[PDB]
RNA sequence: ACAACUCUCUCUAAGGAACUCGGCAAAAUAGCCCCGUAACUUCGGGAGAAGGGGUGCCCCCUCACAAAGGGGGUCGAAGU
RNA sequence: UCACAUCGACGGGAAGGUUUGGCACCUCGAUGUCGGCUCUUCGCCACCUGGGGCUGUAGUAUGUUCCAAGGGUUGGGCUGU
RNA sequence: AUUGAGAGGACCUUUCCCUAGUACGAGAGGACCGGGAAGGACGCACCUCUGGUGUACCAGUUAUCGUGCCCACGGUAAACGCUGGGUAGCCAAGUGCGGAGCGGAUAACUGCUGAAAGCAUCUAAGUAGUAAGCCCACCCCAAGAUGAGUGCUCUCCUAU
RNA sequence: GAAGGUCACGGCGAGACGAGCCGUUAUAGGUGUCAAGUGGAAGUGCAGUGAUGUAUGCAGCUGAGGCAUCCUAACAGACCCACAGACUUGAAC
């Protein structure tokens, strides 16, 4: 094993582990998600999280995505590891059709959208 | 990252519309409270007939903050406002109910705020 | 001086987001290894002052070397390479020459490693980057911005205070990051995970060798 | 800003002389440069 | 502090770097060697190497990629037709750098670029 | 060549005058069309007060409204 | 209750050289005057932090004073200050 | 390859929890000693995460000029025309780490044994506790330490 | 021409210049490829009077990062340096 290519090897072992607990779907900007995951509050009651994907930095093993969602009232930007093991369920339910990589103007744009 | 001048929404009912930041609280010597933190702040305006009248020296706790957050699970949350709760003293808020949501950071020390949280 | 433990020279091979099944995310080091920590010559009370061990790393063709440190390293009948570092230790004996150091065998994990290391360098930089300073205003006319101000006071001292902070080469040198914690031992690869940063780039000699707390080494 | 008083004479030898010695140095390097000139260079 | 950078600047602005490399580019593709110094010379392997690359896929959109570049169109017509019967084995780096005594006016150290 | 430092500039997470002798400096506003315009007044003013809405590109109604006016489409986060 | 826990009248004796002076010794063929910014350093007659004695010290919280100068000693409103 | 005379940097502080509602106190209140807690300022290092920048790169779009013309590109709109993104690098608002000793001698103080002075007395002999202060220890430098230390190893042929 | 050092030659996460460190048959560049960025090219087909959309296509363009391969340049070569170590005492085969 060559030793520059190591943190590639080790990245490839840490996803295709991760990915063989639960195949996560091809996600990226502007695609409504559901997403629910295992909190550690001493209690399993499976908190879900709905809303928008604005961005998608990709990275490996913390390969990680920006869900927006107009929450009761307030506007809310939440990030999550894509790659977790706390993260149980993935699904995507809808296509919205963006062309841009972020969208980051969708901050300050109206609550109409989502 | 709220600081010295710095103006808040109120996320609850106790009549107090916006209120401005003018020390932090616990912790000497510090820049700026994000989210957890208790404030002192002076009431800028309020609604007319509430108690809480305008310019009012009061203490409040951050809940929401434009500046991420984290938890140890890796996920971060911002939000689209800076906003606080107005503390009573000790315990509870003053109105007897919250808007907007709350993180679960909050629960350790705040018992009574994420009680009577709408969205969690 | 006195080290808690022999080290072990080692490799820097950037950052990893290291897992773990509670769902902590940790920032990590992966740490490579190159042919050897083969140990090399011991020093004594007897004959050279005191107690260490010396101990080489990183294989090389034997015509990059010089003759005397093919001599050096050809009477412990050893591998050829470069960076000899020593281990002055109280303890002196089970480290005869040409001996390999099992960095598996010899940590075994959460066990804070104390790692040195020559840092990234920033070259000559000025007395805000490098101490620390604060820069006057940058309007109301003020002809000062970046600057030390003055240096020193008036006639009664009559002249620069030795070592007065001021503007030079900061960055590339020994730095050593002490109690950091072994998060995995990866048998297959021989790579060292540990918890957080580490001085240098990708590239640089890691001294890895154990806690030197004050309950460790000498009153 | 000013000088107090001049460096006159030694002082000034010294000076010159290392930069006499940038000299020097320029006129080893090219005297190398002409054997270097001399057979090959492919 | 340039750690990690890698652009030859040319002593220029953007204006007028790539404007150099441009018409250095142009001019070496059509004599096909050139005297100028060592650092305009050594910048300029990333261009005409990436040119001669671009010549082995003769298509309507590389022409046009090309195009953009050279600012003159009978050079880069030139190639195409050219370049994968002269270059067709060669499999990277056509570009040789031979070096020459300084200039006199200014000390300024001096090459030759051409094809290889 | 791409050190500090100075100048001429470009951007800046959260905050938004907390700077400072003083918002000095920088930023923001901005063209046109339409709606709307207070105290006071020497009745001429104040007044572009303040404050709002529309502007790109395409296709149409008209025996006469300088890409008019109005109607409908289409692109971008954004149309002087 | 008791001068001496804590204050200490009438009076007496010291040190320090930060104030306001007195003198006119260097500088009138020039040593730029306040406050602010930047960056120091040092002294102890100790504001806090370490360790003590006494207390009109039950504890808490003090008061007083001994040792100690290693470290620290905020952000604004007003005023050139 | 190191040894260390010497010389620097760093030894800072906060509430909370247990001890314990214990000792104390009529109640009201509420410890000493020690052990855990998460911060503040401060320093050292890093870029995995969050980002700023990123005139290198990619995308939209105004004006006009050039590429013969449409298409599609290029130039200019100081030293990005104007925006919207951004890898590496560098950066913090981001991430790690740090402050530890049942080591030594002391300062105020508390003592033991003990006369001068049959008693007493911390002292004149001797000796024990005993501070963020002082010295070792931590971390960086260091034999120009002319006092130039110590170790391992290599080399001493000729016009070359 | 010793050991070695200095230059030159290709460089650098080292650097104001010197210095430091790596390389001189995997050092930089190129090429190939792959992470990554950006967001769906050009050309053509089809739809619409048209602005435009739409399929071919996670395209096309980048790629300062990793890895592979001597295709190019590391050619040519230069300079410095050697008495086995003055002098005195005392232990030792």
């Amino acid at each position: 094993v060559k030793l520059g290519d190591i943190m590639g090897i080790l990245n490839k072992k840490a996803v295709h582990a991760a990915e063989e607990l639960r195949p996560v779907p091809g996600i990226r900007t502007g695609d409504i998600v559901q997403i629910r995951l295992e909190v550690p509050e001493n209690k399993r009651r499976l908190s879900v999280y709905k809303g928008i994907v604005i961005s998608r930095q990709n990275a490996g093993i913390h390969t990680t995505i920006r869900i927006r969602r107009i929450i009761a009232g307030v506007g809310v930007e939440i990030v999550f590891p894509l790659y977790s093991p706390n993260i149980k369920e993935i699904k995507v339910v809808s296509h919205r059709k963006v062309r841009k990589a972020r969208l980051y103007y969708l901050r300050d744009k109206l609550p109409r959208l989502s | 990252m709220i600081q010295p001048q710095t103006h808040l929404n109120v996320a609850d009912n106790s009549g107090a519309r916006e209120l401005m930041c003018i020390r932090i609280i616990g912790a000497s010597n510090r820049r700026y409270a994000r989210i957890g933190d208790v404030i002192v702040a002076v009431i800028k305006e309020a609604i007319p007939n509430t108690p809480l009248e305008r310019s009012e020296v009061i203490r409040a706790v951050v809940v929401r903050t434009c500046k991420e957050l984290k938890r140890d699970n890796g996920m971060i949350i911002r939000y689209d406002d800076n906003a606080a709760v107005i503390i009573d003293q000790e315990g509870n808020p003053k109105g007897t109910r919250i808007f907007g949501a709350i993180a679960r950071e909050l629960r350790q020390k705040f018992a009574k705020i994420v009680s009577l949280a709408p969205e969690v | 001086s006195v080290d808690a433990g022999i080290g072990v020279m080692g490799t820097k091979l950037g950052m990893m987001s290291f897992f773990e099944e509670d769902g902590t995310v940790v920032p990590v080091t992966v740490i490579g290894f190159k042919e050897g920590n083969i140990v090399t010559q011991v020093k004594t009370e007897s004959t050279d002052g005191y107690n260490a061990v010396q101990v080489g790393y990183e294989r090389l063709r034997d015509r990059k070397l010089t003759m005397p440190e093919r001599g050096h390293l050809n009477k412990a009948g050893v591998i050829p390479m470069r960076h000899l570092q020593e281990f002055r230790l109280v303890s002196v004996d089970d480290f005869t020459p040409s001996q390999k150091l099992l960095f598996e065998e010899l940590f075994k994990e959460g066990d804070m490693v104390d790692i040195s290391g020559t840092t990234i360098g920033k070259g000559f930089q000025g007395g805000i980057k490098r101490h620390n300073f604060k820069r006057g205003l940058m309007t109301h006319g003020s002809k000062s911005h970046r600057a030390l101000g003055s240096i020193g006071a008036g006639t009664t001292p009559g002249h620069v205070y030795k070592g007065k902070k001021m503007p030079g080469r900061m960055g590339g040198t020994k730095t050593k990051i002490r109690k950091l914690k072994i998060m995995k031992i990866d048998t297959d690869l021989r790579v060292v995970m540990i918890k957080g940063a580490v001085p240098g780039k990708p590239g640089n000699l890691l001294r890895l060798a154990p806690a030197k707390i004050v309950g460790k080494n000498i009153p | 800003a000013v000088p107090k008083k001049r460096t006159s004479i030694y002082k000034k030898r010294i000076r010159k002389n290392i930069w006499k010695k940038k000299g020097y140095w320029a006129a080893l390097k090219a005297f190398s440069l002409a054997k270097s000139l001399s057979t090959g260079n492919s | 502090m340039k750690h990690g950078r890698k652009i030859h600047r040319l002593s220029r602005p953007a204006d007028q770097r790539r404007a150099l490399l441009r018409g250095l580019t142009t001019q070496l593709l059509k004599h096909g060697r050139i005297k100028t110094t060592r650092a305009k010379a050594s910048a300029m392997r990333k261009y005409v190497d990436k040119m001669i690359t671009l010549a082995k896929e003769g298509s309507l959109h590389k022409r046009r990629q090309a195009l953009g570049f050279i600012y003159e169109k009978q050079i880069v017509h030139a190639l195409f037709a050219e370049v994968p019967e002269r270059y067709g084995d060669r499999n990277g780096g056509y570009t040789r750098i031979i070096r020459t005594l300084p200039r006199r006016g200014d000390n300024a150290p001096m090459a030759y670029i051409e094809l290889v």
